[PDB]
DNA sequence: ATTGGCCAGCTAGGATCACAATCCCGGTGCCGAGGCCGCTCAATTGGTCGTAGACAGCTCTAGCACCGCTTAAACGCACGTACGGATTCCGTACGTGCGTTTAAGCGGTGCTAGAGCTGTCTACGACCAATTGAGCGGCCTCGGCACCGGGATTGTGATCCTAGCTGGCCAAT
DNA sequence: ATTGGCCAGCTAGGATCACAATCCCGGTGCCGAGGCCGCTCAATTGGTCGTAGACAGCTCTAGCACCGCTTAAACGCACGTACGGAATCCGTACGTGCGTTTAAGCGGTGCTAGAGCTGTCTACGACCAATTGAGCGGCCTCGGCACCGGGATTGTGATCCTAGCTGGCCAAT
């Protein structure tokens, strides 16, 4: 019989248990005061990645806590993040989110984390 | 005294020539001697393969509507072709063109 | 006469045109001379193979059969020149 | 009267009436076509001659050019040539 | 006022030159440069029209597929300009070379 | 407690094994390979040893020289780990095909 | 006297590839390209397989003999020095 | 007594003497330069025979090797190897 | 009456066989005739290929501190050569293994 | 109520230490390289024949040169988007090093198909002359198709409408 | 008396429009594809003759098969860290478009080198027969080189030390 015409193949190359910070007035004060490029860490805490400068207002103040609980996995997760930030910034987190700003190193880490766990007015 | 000359293609039911082949045999000195169905074998095949180009072109042709094989029929006929593209791979038919492909990543989203 | 500088007679929108029908959709600045001296590259020895075939047989004149063979010998047949 | 060039047109013509009987061709695709028979034809011959002196055997018969063949056309191809070619052999062997 | 996105002409361009055959190289200048180069082999050669005609086709051809090689790699490296290394890369993986 | 950071036993192997020219695939299992692949074409095929051994340096030859130019565009890639990606490029670009 | 060598060509073990690369001065190789090599070679070897028994087959012994092999890779383009070519 | 087969590898050791009295070679390398030779001459030749049947012409002489080489060997070694071979010939002919 | 037979060879100054070029080329079928001077040059030719070889490879050698050239040494010959390498690029040299080539990008630094 | 310094602690880089890998120097034996011998076949030598190819001469094709006009393509610039490429971070997939398994390597024996050579002979192909009809060039013509223009469709970019949030005013607070 | 709802302004997504790139269809006039004819010479036909290659018969080298120790390598898994690759944001270089400049292309004319042919004749190579010594294989023997044990050197990875910075409390403001 006749050939079968074989055709060639090539080769092609977070709204967990809280209010939202934008609800909670004296968060949503503190992030329409401070300047966007503050939400960074911030953002990195939230997500494990901060994402856009053009989103960052919206990416932190439409977040309402995790939907976590503490000392799970994720709990250590944010504290990871949290224990690789320093004082200072972190006294930062705290202010923006209305909490007092004292605190060693690993209260920080736990005060922020037990917050935005379950953020509230 | 002497039967009617047919020659050999007919013979041999080929449209290329026979004895053609043979003389380039014997006039390109690929041996000393040339056996008798060596020439009838390969017009047979180089017929053969002459056949399945041109089909396949033709074909490319009724699909441009066009009835008349240029340059690019043939092309179109033998890189689409995989078998073909395997043995003319390293050759450039002048006035063929190219085969379009572009590049799925080139194109926009 | 002496011919001089001619490679520039492939003129950029050229390049830009054989890249087109490669389907190169995005060209930097510096592609042209590099394929400019690839083809200038290429030019020789094509030419040289053929030229000798030419002075072998005494000929003058560079025979589109020589230029044929000369891609024949370089694994490159061309079909449509009488090979 | 000038010295003629031999080329394989007329043949290639009555092929394609063979093939597609509405179809006409080109005096360029011709020329692909002669060169391309040319070159298919020099590949095969040269293999035969080649794979002749292998064997320290002078003469090119079916067996060669059949061998040939199969060397260069890659599958169906050499399949169907092979089979093609056999049967034409045949044919002029009979009669 | 209308302007086309970047990359829209260009994409229409490149349907365009494969669906056509026609030489991409004004053949004047092409053959100018052929004698510039073989002024270096032998001096006063003539050419038929055949052959520079043949030379081009030849040229053409090469530099095309160059070209789509050339593209392959560019892609493969996630980009889309492809650049001299990726030329200089073809080259060296087909066994052309500098 | 020793331990060569990732990497660096590798480079040793390379200058090693590009040093060396012995045989780099043990040759009963490539010739047991060589025999299953012949199955094909012809029953009960006898092999001389000679034969298989040129069949080996090919073989070896070949892949080498295809390792040499995907490393060559994994380079390009700006990337260090070959993947088969590189490979199918590398071969669509010899002219070698899928 | 006849026996299927079926499945064989995972004989061409992972480090067998591993040191093939090394010579290929290749640093760091992904774990799953080695099925991908292998096929590489079966493709490869079908080649050269198939053109050095054609060459026997005709000239009608029964035994690739190494000038077989050497002439088919000649004919893969791939010419092979010491041998007898 | 049985079929015996031609190589060159005593040539190449002379060869070799002229170029390195104090060095030797192995066999293997021997077969190397054997095959090596023979793929030279086999590209030479073959490029000749079809450079004559270019010319339809039938007879290898010097020009044809001559061409032959200039096209195979690229540059110096083609320089070098025509010059060489020239002077050769040149001689021959003298005596 | 008969003069001293003093090969060809000798009458050339080479030390490749000319007799034996001759004998091959008829028996090659390269062409019905073969000129006289033909079997000279081409003797001539691989002669001199053949010397450069072998001169760069012992060269090779005495870098290695080996005496005795052996196929690595022809294979680093050839690939540092780039008119041989250009000459040669199709060939696999069996027993040549590899020229020394680390990518610079994967050294450490 | 805020700011600067101190003790303790921490981290980075330059150095130090240890060890493995690499190299180097020299002794060992072993086996493949290199030399010698006689034979034989291939190379050489001489004389003959013809024919391939060098050379000269003629024709005339076609390559070169040049000009002018038209015009599309090339060039140069402005402009702005998308792209390349730098940066960072993350997860995991490689790499590395253990112990374990396994089958590669080696050497040996036994078996024999099948490589290889030789002799017979004749079916087959080379060569020749005589035949001739297939194939080439010239010419004539006539349908395919490239081009043009109008209409239709599609694709692309530009635009508008609506939904949402934010800012100011009047009315509510 | 001051500012949150109401309306106005800004922005993003969907919808809409403009319009121009593509397609489709007819018509048209062109010129190359295709047929015809006559002539030529390569294909054919028959006969003859050498001749090389199919064939049987032979000898034996070399492939295959199987076996059993000895390792070295392949293997699997644990651990971890460098890598690939998703994200990100910058500069900008490359595209697109416009207006101007260049010369490619056409075509037309004129000139002549040199392609291509033919005829001469002759040096060169095929060929044959006789000659012979260069090259082969077989034997032998002996030096290069793989190896290995011991040192020496370098490269790598792990470690210590010196330095600068950070936090809470105390001192000063």
């Amino acid at each position: 019989g006749k050939r079968e015409k074989k055709k060639v193949e090539r080769l092609t190359m977070a709204q967990g248990k809280g209010q939202k910070l934008c609800e909670i007035e004296r968060i949503h004060f503190f992030l329409s005061k401070k300047k966007t490029d503050e939400l960074r860490n911030l953002h990195k805490l939230l997500y494990n990645r901060p994402g856009t400068v053009s989103s960052l207002k919206k990416n932190v103040g439409q977040f309402s806590g995790f939907p976590f609980e503490k000392g799970s996995v994720q709990y250590k997760k944010k504290e990871e993040m949290l224990k690789k930030f320093r004082n200072a910034m972190l006294k930062s987190i705290c202010e923006v989110l209305d909490l007092e700003r004292s605190g060693v190193n690993s209260e920080l880490v736990k005060r922020i984390l037990n917050f935005l766990m379950h953020p509230k007015p | 005294a002497r039967a009617k000359a047919k020659t050999r293609s007919s013979r041999a039911g080929l449209q290329f020539p026979v004895g053609r082949v043979h003389r380039l045999l014997r006039k390109g000195n690929y041996s000393e001697r040339v056996g008798a169905g060596a020439p009838v074998y390969l017009a047979a095949v180089l017929e053969y393969l002459t056949a399945e180009i041109l089909e396949l072109a033709g074909n490319a042709a009724r699909d441009n509507k066009k009835t008349r094989i240029i340059p690019r029929h043939l092309q179109l006929a033998i890189r689409n072709d995989e078998e073909l593209n395997k043995l003319l791979g390293r050759v450039t038919i002048a006035q063929g063109g190219v085969l379009p492909n572009i590049q799925a990543v080139l194109l926009p989203k | 006469k002496v011919l001089r500088d001619n490679i520039q007679g492939i003129t950029k929108p050229a390049i830009r045109r054989l890249a087109r029908r490669g389907g190169v959709k995005r060209i930097s600045g510096l592609i042209y001379e590099e394929t400019r001296g690839v083809l200038k590259v290429f030019l020789e020895n094509v030419i040289r193979d053929a030229v000798t075939y030419t002075e072998h047989a005494k000929r003058k004149t560079v025979t589109a059969m020589d230029v044929v063979y000369a891609l024949k010998r370089q694994g490159r047949t061309l079909y449509g020149f009488g090979g | 009267k000038r010295s003629r060039k031999e080329s394989y047109s007329i043949y290639v013509y009555k092929v394609l009436k063979q093939v597609h009987p509405d179809t006409g061709i080109s005096s360029k695709a011709m020329g692909i076509m002669n060169s391309f028979v040319n070159d298919i034809f020099e590949r095969i011959a040269g293999e035969a001659s080649r794979l002749a002196h292998y064997n320290k055997r002078s003469t090119i018969t079916s067996r060669e050019i059949q061998t040939a063949v199969r060397l260069l056309l890659p599958g169906e191809l050499a399949k169907h040539a092979v089979s093609e070619g056999t049967k034409a052999v045949t044919k002029y062997t009979s009669a | 006022p209308h302007r086309y996105r970047p990359g829209t002409v260009a994409l229409r361009e490149i349907r365009r030159y494969q669906k056509s055959t026609e030489l991409l190289i004004r053949k004047l200048p092409f053959q100018r440069l052929v004698r510039e180069i073989a002024q270096d082999f032998k001096t006063d050669l003539r050419f038929q029209s055949s052959a520079v005609m043949a030379l081009q086709e030849a040229c053409e051809a090469y530099l095309v597929g160059l070209f789509e090689d050339t593209n392959l790699c560019a892609i493969h490296a996630k980009r889309v300009t492809i650049m001299p290394k990726d030329i200089q890369l073809a080259r060296r993986i087909r066994g052309e070379r500098a």
